């Protein structure tokens, strides 16, 4: 259970990091660091559940789609994204894994 | 001692033996009921093949061939069990068993409540 | 810029280093070292991606419309937390 | 299928959602069905009647029904939208032809009794409403 | 009593034949091959009975695969409270020969 | 399971009407019904 | 008359030769969805000439959307190529095109229940169901649904000509029962 895609996130890149630091520069035990990003895995996906309330809407050109293995792959081109504030992209690339 | 028939007869027949329940066995077991409730009479009404229904004076009734009768209505309630847990739907139906040939002059019929120039109108003779 | 997803963050790193703290116990270890684990994670912490979930996706024509869930972007390196997102994208 | 068709042959009509209502058809397979028997048939070798039965399902007058009629006869001759299948038409019709007297079914009541969409029915009668013009017998 | 329904009586027949409404209520309405086989396997060791209803929702594999397979190693119980489930007859070495082919 | 095909009516009309048309309430019994005299008004 | 159908839609069939590993494909490929819960074969698709593929693991696959023969051929090889860029040993062959799809605007409203009643044979007309006539034309043998507009579609052709030949054999029939 629980995805490991948000291991590539901004706080799921920097875990890692830490950790292969951890391994590496110290002596601290490999395998624990795996463990710990098993638990990772479990808390964003609970934390995102029931700790967010933004609503976000993607308007733009879609650039290209694609669907394998229960996961859709995005890339929106040149749009406006509206928080609950206008931001505008001119990239984003959007992965999502089925929620069934 | 029809009009009697009519007011009682048919209301105690139906309560009677009404209850009808299945029993559904599952690995949970299971029931099913049906009862019957107070019973729909109507006036005398025809059913033409093309589905236009009206109602029926025994002149007519007489010169088209016909039969004198009245529709039956009868209260559905349907229910579920699951064992007595109860779910079920209710209310809501009037259903129609079939039709009950009507003694002229009787409460029901049209003609019991008509007056003398009223009957010349319908053409029977009082 | 977005304040929820620094809580959410913070929730996250809280929430992780505590349980971990029995798996770093059983491991012999040491509590200064997880202590070191969370400030070298929160201290990385300190390019346009979102991952998330889907719901449902459809296509009419060349008119794509996306319903996603519970996830995390980085626009323009800001982060935003979402619970709901929709996709309005038309494709050539 | 071989039930719709002794109605049709027998001149009496039956809506396909009636039948529909006695058995389960699941519908397009029932239409290939009754086409393929249909083809039989020639081998082998009209909404009109619909709306006196639906005032009966109203209890509708006499006047009211025959009023109906010259509205459904009107109303093919004039075209525009060709109708968006009989059952529409017959039961717009109708519903003209009651508001025209003074005769309350409102309008969900009909929509219900009927099974007909009540914005189908407003929205027969706007267009309905713009011939009041030639639909009027006397 | 009774009570006798007065009305246009055109109602009442319209809702007793067909009526062009229905429902409104409702009463009786009513892994690869060489893991999956050797996974199989060691639940056949694990159960003395199972069923292809079983086997298909741990393989994910139409029931028709999963009675090919299973007519080799397990044997079919059609009486008894087990019916209609199979009984066997190393299992490590099966599945490295099922890793191998 | 739909209502209209669990009940059905000319069981019990069709029935009665048979057997008013008959007579015979079964024979176990028979001549039950007649037809009426219209020879006078006191037949 | 004067009136020429426009093409609509073009389904042809290709067979590539070899076994296709659909997961392969599917990450592969630019613009490509597969879900083998859903349908056993990849829907790939490409922008020019705009049209989607449908590839099966067999290797046989089914290609749609195009509005010309010449697109059809032409996007059925770029489909190929790419499948051979993805590595497998395809090869681009049996290009056959099984269905044309056409339709026009007669511009004149049409009496659907006289034709139905006088070319019974070949008609079928149930407005209740579905608003337009299905007429079975037999020489050639192509089907075209009527609509009381006057907009026309026919289908089941294997050949362009068929397509025109039909609406050459209906057009008189569609005149002899217009509304205005």
């Amino acid at each position: 259970g629980y995805y490991e895609l948000y291991r590539r996130s901004t706080i799921g890149n920097s875990l890692v990091d830490a950790l292969d630091t951890l391994i590496s520069d110290g002596r601290i035990e490999a395998s624990l660091a795996m463990r710990v990003l098993e638990t990772f895995d479990k808390v964003v996906a609970e934390t995102l559940k029931d700790n967010t309330q933004s609503k976000l809407t993607v308007k733009g050109n879609l650039d290209t789609y694609g669907f394998c293995d229960d996961v859709w792959t995005f890339i929106v081109k040149n749009c406006q994204v509206t928080v609950e504030s206008v931001i505008s992209v001119d990239k984003l690339r959007i992965v999502a894994c089925n929620s069934k | 001692s029809f009009n009697q028939f009519v007011d009682y007869t048919l209301q105690d027949i139906i309560c009677e033996d009404s209850t009808l329940i299945l029993e559904q066995l599952a690995q949970i077991s299971r029931k099913y009921e049906i009862s019957f409730g107070k019973i729909y009479v109507t006036k005398p009404m025809v059913n033409e093949s093309d589905g236009v229904t009206h109602a029926l004076y025994p002149q007519e009734a007489r010169l088209r061939n016909l039969t004198y009768s009245s529709g039956l209505f009868v209260d559905v309630k349907k229910r579920t069990y699951e064992l007595k847990y109860e779910l079920a739907e209710e209310s809501e139906g009037k259903v129609f068993i079939g039709r009950l040939p009507i003694m002229l002059r009787s409460k029901n019929c049209y003609l019991s409540e008509a007056t003398e120039s009223d009957l010349y109108k319908l053409k029977e003779c009082p | 810029s977005n304040a929820e997803a620094s809580r959410v963050y913070e929730i996250i790193v809280e929430s992780v280093v505590n349980e971990v703290r029995e798996d770093f116990e059983n491991a012999g270890i040491d509590e200064q070292t997880l202590q070191d684990l969370k400030n070298i994670w929160q201290k990385k912490l300190t390019e346009n991606l979102m991952l998330c979930l889907y719901d449902k996706v459809t296509r009419t024509k060349a008119r794509w419309k996306c319903s996603l869930k519970d996830g995390v972007v980085t626009i323009n390196r800001n982060d935003y937390t979402f619970q709901k997102a929709q996709v309005e994208a038309e494709w050539v | 299928a071989s039930i719709l068709i002794g109605c049709r042959r027998a001149e009496v009509a039956r809506t396909f959602k009636e039948i529909q209502s006695l058995i389960h058809v699941k519908t397009k397979e029932f239409g290939k069905t009754l086409n393929i028997m249909k083809n039989i048939l020639r081998g082998k070798s009209q909404n009109l009647t619909y709306i006196p039965r639906f005032c009966s399902h109203l209890g509708l007058p006499m006047q009211v029904t025959t009023s109906a009629e010259y509205t459904a006869k009107k109303c093919k001759e004039i075209k525009e939208i060709a109708g968006k299948s009989p059952i529409t038409i017959a039961v717009v019709s109708i519903y003209l032809n009651i508001l025209l007297f003074q005769i309350p079914i409102t309008a969900a009541k009909v929509g219900q009794t009927l099974q007909v969409t009540e914005g189908t029915i407003k929205s027969g009668y706007k267009i309905l409403y713009e011939h009041r013009d030639k639909l009027v017998d006397p | 009593r009774i009570t006798t329904l007065d009305e246009t009586v055109g109602v009442t027949m319209s809702h007793t034949g067909m009526s062009m409404r229905s429902d409104n209520s409702n009463f009786l309405k009513v892994m690869p091959k060489k893991e999956i086989l050797d996974y199989l396997f060691k639940l056949f060791d694990e159960y003395d009975y199972w069923s292809l209803k079983g086997l298909k929702e741990r393989t994910r594999q139409p029931e028709a695969h999963l009675k090919e397979c299973l007519d080799k190693v397990a044997t079919l119980v059609k009486k008894g409270p087990y019916a209609f489930k199979y009984t066997l007859r190393k299992e490590e070495e099966r599945k490295a020969t099922l890793g191998e082919l | 399971f739909n209502m209209k095909l669990a009940i059905n009516a000319k069981t019990i009309t069709s029935g009665l009407k048979y057997a008013l048309a008959t007579g015979n309430w079964g024979s176990s019994r028979a001549g039950v019904s007649q037809v009426l005299n219209r020879y006078t008004y006191s037949s | 008359s004067g009136i020429v159908p426009t093409l609509q839609n073009i389904v042809a069939t290709v067979t590539l030769g070899c076994r296709l590993d659909l997961k392969t494909v599917a990450l592969h490929a630019r613009n490509a969805e597969y879900n083998p819960k859903r349908f056993a074969a990849v829907i790939m698709r490409i922008r020019e000439p705009k049209t989607t593929a449908l590839i099966f693991a067999s290797g046989k696959m089914v290609v749609t959307g195009a509005k010309s023969e010449d697109d059809s051929k032409l996007a059925s090889r770029k489909y190929a190529r790419i499948i051979q860029k993805i590595g497998f040993a395809a090869k681009f062959t049996d290009f056959k095109i099984q269905n044309i799809v056409g339709s026009c605007d007669v511009k004149f409203p049409i009496r659907l229940e006289g034709l139905a009643f006088s070319h019974g044979t070949f008609s079928s007309y149930e407005p209740e169901l579905f608003p337009g006539l299905i007429y079975r034309m037999v020489k050639p043998k192509i089907v075209l649904l009527i609509f009381v507009s006057g907009k026309i579609v026919l289908t089941g052709a294997k050949q362009r000509e068929e397509i025109y030949q039909a609406f050459e054999a209906i057009y008189p029939v569609l005149s002899e029962f217009r509304k205005m």
